């Protein structure tokens, strides 16, 4: 059907919870709609190759870490480790 | 006696002002149909009478321009390194030898 | 004779220079009639008092920008003929004159 | 009364739509209920910096929105994103204004 | 259509190597890199045509050229991912 | 640290020689050092965070080798 999914609302809340404001235009939303996509693939798709040699079988956050460690560069990656553990410890806070 | 002398810019004072014009500009400098058709005769022997979205030239070419112009910063590189000023077709060649395309 | 945007020579200190005709002025009238119409001078518009009671013409002078383009009396505007042409001709033999000139004394300057 | 997965975690991504995304990508056999959780803390992130740095990019070009030159003046002047997203070109960016030392007038 | 490179004048060639921040071209450069691109985009246009055909498609899609330029290492954003 | 410098100058000449080099300026062999060490720990970073992940203590060449594929570059007969 017509329905089309895409990360505009999000991007636009967490820019209003860094910047409560600043606009957007649409080809720049596009730009992070197609980057977080992309980065989404490379951190999945890492997993998913972690998990295989490993011999594993499911997508933990482990594998998600040690990923993410593994793609991004250090700046960036031990604050997003930072960022994804705590977020997962309050998923599981808040069962 | 005192004859008249045309106000010119020296050479390389309008190319580095050009320079700092062109560095600030996100506009494509290629122009879009002398580029459209740049793809369309290419796209002939591989099949004929294709047809192309209204933006997958603009894909295209603004991606040429980006491919380009990351050439040409390290043709400039290439230049330099031979102490010189002027690029040279040999510069393009040796980038493209480095990136490993030649 | 002149017409408007026809060919003339000029003058420009001691030497010749080709321009157009961009307008014609009558001094009679306090007119000038130009080319994209009789109109008269405009409020940044002016003509030098030692020529605007002879006919004038608004010239711009051949690969020199508009900044050069100035107001020209009989006296300083020719037909562009074969005479004006050679006697052009003449003129730029003359600034080729004192060119060598200066390279001669410049060249007896370095000894 | 129900509530999202992204306000159990405290984000503004959503969980379900990456996990339905992580799920059809078949990355592995099962996925996990936490790897969607990490997966939107972290993408949040990164879109966070690179929003925040572009608010710097537009705030010193003296700009109310966002435009992509403020984008490519954000991932490129930071260094760490110049090795992450030094790989991809983005659209309508230009290049950042250098200009080597040996082109400068004497 | 025939012989477009051409199209992209010199006076454009140079514009983008000035946008890369050069000072002066030689004379010969424009016939390369003019072919810097006959080559760069006719392997391009045959990722392209190869997604195009294969997707059972009969128009060139934006998507299919960005989807290209994600295989070959020379990506682009801005029209999807 | 003390084996950065066993990275010897004569087998930097012989990385050249078998790299085709017939004159070496001394200043090579140290920034060379400097290249051949950014090299080693992105590699063996990225190695070691597969060997950390599998709940392991030592690194293998499989590790290397999926690090290096990581990185881009594949090795052969060292497993893989």
């Amino acid at each position: 059907k017509t329905r089309k999914e895409s990360y505009a609302i999000y991007v636009y809340k967490v820019l209003k919870q860094v910047h409560p404001d600043t606009g957007i235009s649409s080809k720049a939303m596009s730009i992070m709609n197609s980057f977080v996509n992309d980065v989404f693939e490379r951190i999945a798709g890492e997993a998913s190759r972690l998990a295989h040699y490993n011999k594993r079988s499911t997508i933990t956050s482990r594998e998600i870490q040690t990923a993410v460690r593994l793609l991004l560069p250090g700046e960036l990656a031990k604050h997003a480790v930072s960022e994804g553990t705590k977020a997962v410890t309050k998923y599981t806070s808040a069962k | 006696g005192g004859v008249k002398k045309p106000h010119r810019y020296r050479p390389g004072t309008v190319a580095l002002r050009e320079i700092r014009r062109y560095q600030k500009s996100t506009e494509l400098l290629i122009r879009k149909l002398p580029f459209q058709r740049l793809v369309r005769e290419i796209a002939q022997d591989f099949k004929t009478d294709l047809r192309f979205q209204s933006s997958a030239v603009m894909a295209l070419q603004e991606a040429s321009e980006a491919y380009l112009v990351a050439l040409f910063e390290d043709t400039n590189l290439a230049a330099i390194h031979a102490k010189r000023v002027t690029i040279m077709p040999k510069d393009i060649q040796l980038a493209r030898r480095i990136r490993g395309e030649r | 004779e002149f017409a408007l945007g026809g060919r003339c020579l000029a003058f420009h200190g001691p030497l010749m220079y080709e321009a157009k005709i961009l307008k014609i002025w009558d001094p009679s009238s306090k007119m000038y009639t130009s080319i994209p119409k009789p109109q008269k001078l405009g409020e940044d518009e002016s003509i030098p008092e030692e020529i605007i009671n002879g006919k004038c013409f608004f010239i711009h002078y051949q690969g020199w920008k508009s900044s050069w383009d100035e107001w020209v009396g009989y006296d300083r505007i020719r037909a562009y003929n074969e005479e004006n042409i050679a006697m052009k001709k003449r003129l730029a033999n003359e600034a080729k004159e004192a060119k060598k000139s200066l390279l001669e004394q410049q060249k007896k300057k370095k000894l | 009364k129900a509530k999202t997965r992204s306000s159990r975690a405290g984000l503004q991504f959503p969980v379900g739509r990456v996990h339905r995304l992580l799920r059809k990508g078949n990355y592995a056999e099962r996925v996990g209920a936490g790897a969607p959780v990490y997966l939107a803390a972290v993408l949040e992130y990164l879109t966070a910096e690179i929003l925040e740095l572009a608010g710097n990019a537009a705030r010193d070009n003296k700009k109310t929105r966002i435009i992509p030159r403020h984008l490519q003046l954000a991932v490129r002047n930071d260094e760490e994103l110049n090795k992450l997203l030094g790989r991809v070109t983005i659209a309508q960016g230009g290049v950042l204004p250098n200009i080597q030392s040996v082109l400068l007038p004497k | 259509l025939r012989d477009n490179i051409q199209g992209i004048t010199k006076p454009a060639i140079r514009r983008l190597a000035r946008r890369g921040g050069v000072k002066r071209i030689s004379g010969l450069i424009y016939e390369e890199t003019r072919g810097v691109l006959k080559v760069f985009l006719e392997n391009v246009i045959r990722d392209a045509v190869t997604y195009t055909e294969h997707a059972k498609r009969k128009t060139v899609t934006a998507m299919d050229v960005v989807y290209a330029l994600k295989r070959q290492g020379r990506t682009l954003y801005g029209f999807g991912g």
